[PDB]
């Protein structure tokens, strides 16, 4: 039996280390393809946890498709998205 | 205002030679700057790219020990150095900054000497008149993200960025231009074809390295 | 007798200590004022050492007069600006 | 396409009212929402402030017990709980967040009860003819660090932010307006003043908490 507490701090760690992994270097690589498919399918970019990160993030155009620098910058924390699809709000 | 790029030079075969790039206008300091080769009545060949962050530099294998990338951070500047010139190096030389967005190319230096993920473009030539509506297309070998842009080549000019990502319209492009597409399929759609809009489209895609362009589609009238 | 490095070291911790003070809270302190200072005084705002700090720099407002969130994102590195002074580069 | 305020309500002495703040455009998720008091015929007043970040809340010893800030982050939106009403809370409510730069004001909640570094604006009262060149003066209590701004009031009307920083024109602000200064004395100069420029000038500092307003500026034509 899988608990909601727990599935979401594993998908969120998940999601932790494919960041970690995306903005080491510009090689397409699978963590920069499920960062991108995260950031997609939640509509975010980046997570609060992880802010050493949002540089990189930017540097490496891993937000989604249609929005600016400023707008990714301050887009929705994937880890909040992450929880919000476990406790069905959206 | 962003790109200036160093002056013509023209030279002998064995020579060596420093072809330079400035940005402003980028976080030059934690960026990506790649250098792109243009050969006379020839494609578009990515030469190798510098991680301004680390430092770290790669090069396509046949400029593996020829090509070398410096750079001079306070100056905000790129340098390329290449080295046992030969008739094959005469080209035009591009700089192209990347990351945080997609960016225009500078306007070229010219250098002349004398004595994997492959990008599909469709079609490879297109003869039309004013006003009617082209449709030309971009296939990748892979799933490339959405991570392409559609340039205009005029004749003996600098591409100039139409679309970047796959969908967004480049500031002051005309809004008769319009990206579409997704995974491995993309399309560039030119609304009411105008005469300042005449000359070679290119596709390329930014997913990793190398970078690699689409044959290139030359519209023209008739 | 003051070494070129270890001052230069000093005086980018000094800052580090003053950027991590200044970026707590809204409250005006001396922190704000010395990082306010420094940002000036050199043309930069936050260190790459404390990326981490980047976001929370331009939610107090941290960075210099004149320029955008876009180019004080993108501001020289103050690490690097304060190298410069004791090298004498500028 | 930023702030967007709750409707007025009309009430007895003794009820409890919640006025609310949807943003939009701005990282209400990372920030710090204000609420600013304007009493009928009186000056602008700080109520208290929401970093949205961890949660705190500070407020104007006045407004201690009363005042309540509360966010519902999804929806982007900021709530003033006011509870034991009384003639002395019929004000206008705005909304100010602050942060990423900075911004323009709500509109405004009418809110109808029916049964620290000291600002110094001068002059009080201007009488003057378009065309005519005026400069507004304000002075703080302690260096404000250039963390200023000026805004125009135009009777029953939001604060319009003209300039913020010491010397950043806001956008859409005519180029007749220029802010200047430093330290603790600042400056608003109206170039060839115009008819649609007639008001109230106000001046603030965000130099921490509490946010605190110069006297005014009353410009009229003779």
């Amino acid at each position: 039996f899988v608990n909601k507490d727990q599935i979401a701090k594993d998908v969120k760690q998940f999601y932790d280390q494919a960041l970690q992994q995306a903005v080491v270097d510009d090689d397409a690589n699978n963590a920069k393809a499920v960062v991108k498919t995260f950031h997609e399918t939640l509509d975010c970019c980046g997570s609060s946890t992880l802010t050493a990160l949002t540089t990189s993030v930017l540097k490496n155009n891993l937000c989604p498709s249609g929005s600016n620098i400023i707008s990714n910058l301050f887009k929705e924390d994937c880890h909040q998205k992450i929880d919000d699809l476990f406790s069905g709000k959206h | 205002v962003r790109l200036h790029q160093s002056a013509a030079q023209l030279v002998q075969p064995g020579a060596s030679v420093r072809l330079s790039c400035t940005t402003s206008g980028f976080n030059f300091k934690d960026s990506y700057l790649h250098w792109v080769k243009q050969r006379p009545a020839q494609g578009l060949e990515w030469i190798g790219r510098i991680d301004t962050g680390n430092g770290n530099v790669k090069f396509d294998p046949k400029f593996q020990d020829k090509a070398t990338i410096t750079t001079d951070i306070p100056s905000m500047t790129a340098y390329l150095h290449l080295s046992n010139l030969t008739s094959e190096d005469t080209a035009v030389y591009y700089c192209v900054p990347y990351g945080y967005g997609f960016h225009s190319w500078g306007d070229g230096t010219t250098l002349t000497v004398s004595s994997d993920i492959q990008m599909t473009q469709s079609p490879a030539s297109l003869s039309v008149s004013v006003g009617e509506t082209v449709t030309i297309t971009c296939r990748a070998s892979e799933n490339i993200y959405r991570t392409l842009a559609w340039y205009l080549q005029k004749q003996g000019k600098s591409p100039q960025l139409l679309v970047y990502g796959a969908t967004t319209l480049a500031d002051g492009v005309p809004s008769r231009f319009s990206g579409s597409g997704s995974g491995t399929q993309y399309y560039l759609k030119i609304n009411s074809l105008q005469s300042e809009d005449f000359g070679t489209y290119h596709c390329q895609h930014f997913w990793g390295t190398p970078w690699t362009f689409g044959g290139g589609t030359k519209v023209e009238i008739k």
